[PDB]
């Protein structure tokens, strides 16, 4: 870079610019942080749902396997549609579209609900109720693993801004005032140098 | 969706209107739910920790293409009785999502 | 010397004259004209000139001057945090602030002294183009707090007008500017 | 220099909140301005002409035409009128000099005329000891009734705070007063920037007997508040204003007042106690219990107001 | 030096497309060497030879081992030739001065010894006003057929356009070409980056009549793409690639491909048509509404054409 | 001039004295008094001193010093996580440390020049402040090992006792002392 | 004076000579040695002793020179991004050619003075190490094309022995040289 | 000033492995201060009256209130007694040249007011000169047993390397030993970084006959090792650790272990062996490939995690 005086005014707003950019990356990932923890509590209530539903589905599933015949509940969950194709929303989440899951579950009268088994069906209840805790802790989770990244990134721009950008500033800002400051100095020794020439012709000359 | 725990698990979701692969192996199951994730047809795919304490190698293949899918650990046939650690496990991912160790 | 206004001639100059109008290095190399450095310009007589402005141009003259001035320093004073951290990280409103800013810049600032037209410009003509600015700058806004997104808001016709409005002729420049109005008033009514 | 004109104009003593209710303090502005053009030249003439305030002022024009050193006397002459009538007849002075960087460069000229070997940057090597000279005669001395007070308005050469003159200026000076750009070009007027602005002696000068005695912790909230707002209105532009929490806002909306109506005061000529209402009125958008800064008393006698008791705006 | 070798074995004017027919016999070559070294002057005496310009080129060479003080000379007596040729033989001189950092340390010398008050760096104070000297004597007079061209080169020290010899060259000549090292590191030749680049005289010999109409327009629409190209840049150094959006991924790709084809030619000779043609084509890679400096007319004449159509 | 220690004064003062009492421009408008940067600063006489503290002031001195600035660079280096995370959530004796160091420098450092009997402290009146402050801080320590929550020591009634130490009198420091010493080590036994 | 470049001596050597080796402090100090600066070196004599390189050492010498130059000129493109963001963030190709890049600085660049062998490198040695590293990088990037991990292909022999490739004596080199080409084909071939 | 201290009292000859078997005069020890001040001359005094190396040393002595150009020719002095010394009495001489910063800015106060030519920061253009006319006076001569070494130390202003003072002792001197302040905050002593320290004459004195044990590979490996480290550790500064290879663990418990035992000391000697075989130790694994600068012959010979003591 040119060593100027404008040029050195131009480093020290730079230099400001980057104090004042890290402080504010510093508030954004307080803000983050915040909602980070807010999301991490939602997520272990999920979490608990979660596992209780997966308690009383289970045991649902054991009564109806115990009571009626197993190969029986297989002919019964053979004759259930895959419900494939749910639904991704993207949602906007602190500047990008991740996806959420909200599923239409068009089940309605499921085919083939009731038969030879009985709590066949309820064990089934119970199941949907396990997948709709487990989609919700899905979306729970996506969203805070999205929201971790963007901590991550936060904080990787503020260790690389104040340490390696601002000493590189800090640097360039001492190198150009040394560069000035001997410009300056040669300047008053010239300046010396021809007072004392002058002197001397005004002096020894008359 | 699909769910690859455990045949029990698999059965279960079967009647609940979610299609199930296979049991719990430890090297078959990823190859198998990696050619299930060529297709696009659902959003979620989830595995008992015991078979797969963490998806990361599966879907250090979906970042660079088809992120839309959502691995996640579940709770097995066994381990739900038993009780899952949810206090441990939201610390691990705590702090491995932030490089430290805090209380939750 | 090397564009360094730190030196003695520019400093003992800033000192006695009313009007300084940098100019910068960087809008010169882009092809910006009449690259005038907005932020290291300045003229003390503008207070001074508002009674002729009021009485020769329009009675609201100093006022969209000012808006335009407060316009150009909000766009300088989120600069920063654009460069900091990108434009797609703002907000709808300060990137609208920005787009704002950067039509002014293209629009209104920027100006060919070679084109047939566009050389000269009266003081009526400026006034029109600083009025059709703030009137879709303030659509603009309401549109962003009745959810309309940025993106299609940068892309209506009457973009087109606002930027070719500089090359209109004097004498026919006041039907273009009352249908320009219009426009934009339309663009912004009929979506809803 | 119109903030200049305004307060020479507008200045004055306050006997009755002192406490004494003597009224017999004559009050003088002498005014001297170095190397200002014809333009600056009128409109201070203008100024003084019509507000009658040139009956109690004396004034040292000097143009950026005239001899350089009539700009190094200008301050001399400004200063030893302002100690005459302050130590001989009990006036308090007011001395306004209208740009010390005129003053500086003239000084430099004249140093480099001499033929004398320039310190650093250029400027003579004595230009401490000069501005000390200039500034030093000015304060309050025992036995004396009188008082010298300086307000030296000087630019700084880019906007540097580095600079020769606005160094020593501060190191010989008590605190400074910092006019802001952003809030020029905002359409505020006066642009004071409250946030670089500082009074060193203003504690000693302030509390019960003089003023009132809110004065030191309305001072201190309000500076506290307006750096919180600022900060939040620079955090506001990447996160929103949706992800702020209530107090986030209610500062924000805080800024916006102070800006608006403090700062902004145009050429009214407010009283201190006018001052203080307003500052009261713009505490009270923000919730009673967040002036952790100020005591419970002053709180429960002064908070409430509401502000549209001033419309503020010109 | 290989940048001004090929301006001078291929400087041409276009008559044609002024509506002239003079058909004016190729620029007479003054060539003034201010220390030049051995390596450079063999080169561009080869070239010269090469090209058979050598019968029509006066050279005044002052080698790098030869005295300093006969560079104060040196420019003077080319010019004179110069003026000389064009001013009272009609001849179209084309004067190329090889280093004028050379003149610059040499005046220097003279008058530090002359102990005469410095600029920056230690330079005379008179430096404008001596190279002034030099530069003005070339141009074109009134009821006179011949012309001066000169094509001054000197380096800037530290690549710094600041240094007194480039400003001041800069404030007295009528635009520069300056070369990128940054360019250069990447294998492009010629190493120009239009940015810092000016010519001050370019409005006065484009347009309708003399090149084509499109001509100034297609020069400003560059302009202002490469610069939000090379903006486009500065932000991915700093955000990110694969954050950008659409618009800025296209001004990155433009400004590649400017870079490649456009300022990378190497040795061709490139008439003005398929210059505009390629700048054309560099445009097309922009949507037609980013066009802003072009007119309707020039951009339905025009716009359209793909890089690969240019060449196979 | 800036409060650049690179200023050649500074620069020439470092390499000639034995002390460095540097102030900090953040604790001065934080409202921090003395204001002293006990990261920056230095002394190069402690160990000199140390064999006149330990008969003058009493023969533990130097280690309890040494705890405390043991105590000061945790908390220090601490300093890094605890405002990312925030002190509530922050786990173990980490939050303990944290408070720790809080309690010593807003009740130990912390200097008020213009009050009448906080502008003066004795060698005695420190080190029974800090021995107060290592008590509190073993107990706390023991108490967290007992699974004791955090917020419960933190809400013992200790704590204005400490606060108050500062400003208690010379000629009535001794008996407060040992009153505050035995709060101390009957507060935590009390739960146990 | 303090690696400056810009100060007179060697402004004005820079003037005149045709080859301009910069070494660099930062190479030096990780003991990078000879520690040439290959981004801000030249030499103007490359175009001119190309003749005599196809005639003297081989006839496409030229080519294997400029496709190591191209190499190193990406690597160093994009280690700015590998410092910025991370190595995991990157492409396989970018990964391999910042690899292909540390194996060239590490084993063809880097020449030890003070080893018996090291010292003296003849043209035809640098040539075959330089030949041997582009058919490795020809392979590995027809390994990744094909899905090979970029891991797997680090752990290769066949890299140990291109890197200790430059401590082979002159007269040994030519049948180290054939066994590592084979060695270079094997590693991939027998993979598939 | 306790480095300087540490290594005067500390400074022996070994000749034990080279191969001479006797014992020469031994190590005397010239120190001249230049600019001291009294904490840091009562310090040196009771620490060589302490070690009783005042009958084999001879003490120079420049206080900060002595006149300027007594400082200047302090060191001269000094040299002058320890080359007569050295060769004509056969003696090993060990210089310590104390804050030659001080010497330059003595220098520097002599040039500018002789009104000489400025140099980069206001030092006299002739300062190499200067400082060369008493670096180079150190040596070994052929034909005499004796010796002149030269242990300047200096103090580099806000711990600028390119400052003219240290640019122009490095460009004279043989090297350089730089303290960081990195290795000082961690409490570590000496704080000596090994990856800016440089000896120019190690090869010399390193080797078979000289050092057995690998000198200059050893060597050569861990400056990589280190540097690879030092970067990888800014690297994490930035990105948080993500590359856990379970090598490259290995390579952080490499620096860290180093840092702690290899550098931090402490005011303990250490002979040459337990250098050494610490730092082998400090590779902590026998068959790496990553060790290319290693020779294979030498890294199966001296078995590559030979012991641990740790």
């Amino acid at each position: 870079v040119s060593p100027t005086r404008m040029n050195l005014l131009q480093r020290r707003g730079q230099l400001r610019l980057a104090q004042k950019g890290v402080d504010l990356l510093k508030k954004k990932r307080d803000a983050l942080v915040a909602e980070f923890f807010g999301l991490v509590r939602e997520a272990m209530e999920a979490r608990k749902a979660l596992d209780q539903a997966a308690k009383e589905a289970y045991a649902a599933l054991l009564l109806a396997q115990a009571f009626d015949g197993p190969e029986v509940v297989a002919g019964a969950a053979l004759g259930v549609p895959p419900l494939e194709g749910v639904e991704a929303e993207v949602e906007n989440v602190w500047g990008s579209k991740v996806p959420r899951l909200k599923a239409t579950f068009p089940d309605g009268a499921l085919l083939s609900p009731v038969g030879t088994p009985a709590y066949t069906l309820e064990a089934s209840r119970a199941f949907r109720r396990y997948a709709e805790a487990l989609i919700r802790v899905a979306n729970t989770e996506t969203r805070l693993k999205k929201i971790g990244e963007e901590i991550k990134k936060t904080t990787r721009r503020v260790n690389a801004l104040e340490q390696v950008v601002i000493p590189g500033i800090r640097a360039q800002i001492r190198f150009i005032q040394q560069v000035l400051e001997q410009r300056e100095r040669e300047d008053t020794f010239r300046l010396k140098r021809i007072k004392g020439k002058i002197e001397a012709r005004e002096a020894e000359e008359e | 969706m699909a769910v690859i725990a455990d045949p029990e698990t698999a059965q279960g979701f079967r009647l609940a209107g979610l299609e199930g692969y296979g049991a719990s192996s430890a090297e078959e199951a990823q190859s198998l739910l990696e050619t299930l994730v060529e297709r696009g047809g659902y959003a979620l795919v989830a595995v008992d920790e015991a078979l797969l304490p963490d998806p990361e190698r599966a879907v250090e293949r979906l970042m660079r293409g088809r992120d839309l899918p959502v691995l996640l650990p579940i709770a097995g046939l066994k381990e739900a009785f038993q009780g899952h650690d949810v206090e441990g496990y939201m610390r691990e991912l705590v702090r491995k999502t932030i490089g430290f160790d805090i209380k939750l | 010397p090397g564009g360094d206004m730190s030196e003695p001639v520019t400093q003992s100059t800033l000192r006695i004259v009313g009007a300084f109008w940098r100019l910068d290095a960087s809008l010169a190399f882009r092809r910006h004209f009449p690259a005038i450095n907005w932020n290291g310009s300045y003229s003390l007589f503008t207070s001074a000139l508002d009674p002729w402005y009021r009485e020769n141009v329009a009675e609201d003259y100093p006022e969209l001057r000012d808006a335009i001035s407060e316009l150009l320093q909000r766009e300088a004073g989120l600069q920063e945090i654009v460069q900091l951290v990108g434009p797609d990280a703002l907000q709808d409103a300060e990137r609208l602030v920005i787009e704002v800013g950067r039509i002014i810049r293209e629009d209104f600032l920027q100006q060919n002294a070679y084109h047939e037209v566009d050389a000269y410009c009266s003081m009526k003509k400026a006034y029109g183009i600083m009025k059709m600015i703030l009137a879709f700058y303030k659509e603009a806004e309401a549109a962003i707090k009745r959810g309309v997104s940025i993106d299609e808001i940068l892309q209506l016709p009457v973009l087109e007008r606002i930027g070719r409005a500089r090359y209109v002729s004097e004498e026919e420049f006041p039907a273009y500017f009352e249908e320009a109005m219009k426009e934009i008033q339309g663009a912004f009514k009929a979506l809803a | 220099n119109e903030i200049a004109a305004q307060i020479a104009r507008q200045a004055t003593v306050r006997p009755d909140l002192s406490g004494e209710g003597e009224k017999e303090e004559p009050f003088a502005v002498v005014f001297a301005a170095m190397g200002i053009t014809q333009r600056e030249l009128s409109y201070f003439i203008q100024e003084f002409e019509r507000t009658g305030a040139l009956s109690r002022s004396v004034l040292f024009l000097n143009k950026a035409d005239d001899p350089t050193i009539e700009r190094i006397l200008t301050p001399r002459m400004a200063l030893t009128v302002a100690e005459y009538l302050a130590f001989e007849h009990d006036y308090h002075v007011l001395v306004i000099l209208t740009d010390m960087t005129n003053y500086c460069e003239a000084l430099r000229e004249i140093g480099a005329a001499r033929e004398e070997i320039p310190g650093r940057r250029g400027y003579p090597g004595y230009m401490y000891t000069d501005l000390a000279t200039i500034y030093e005669r000015a304060g309050v001395v025992e036995g004396k009734k009188g008082s010298v007070t300086q307000i030296p308005i000087l630019s700084m050469p880019d906007d540097d705070r580095t600079h020769p003159i606005p160094d020593l200026t501060g190191y010989i000076t008590e605190g400074q007063i910092q006019l802001s750009r952003e809030l020029h070009r905002k359409g505020i007027y006066p642009p004071i920037d409250p946030l670089p602005s500082l009074s060193r002696l203003m504690n000693n000068g302030v509390g019960k007997g003089k003023t009132r005695e809110d004065h030191k912790q309305v001072s201190d909230q309000l500076y506290s508040a307006y750096a919180n707002g600022v900060d939040i209105r620079k955090l506001v532009a990447i996160i929103g204003e949706d992800a702020l929490t209530e107090n986030d806002r209610r500062y924000l909306q805080f800024a916006d007042a102070f800006e608006r109506f403090f700062i902004n005061q145009g050429q009214q000529n407010r009283s201190i106690e006018e001052s203080l209402q307003i500052a009261w009125a713009l505490l009270s958008m923000l919730p009673q219990g967040e002036l952790k800064r100020i005591s419970k008393d002053h709180i429960g006698k002064y908070y409430g107001q509401k502000l549209e008791e001033i419309w503020g705006a010109p």
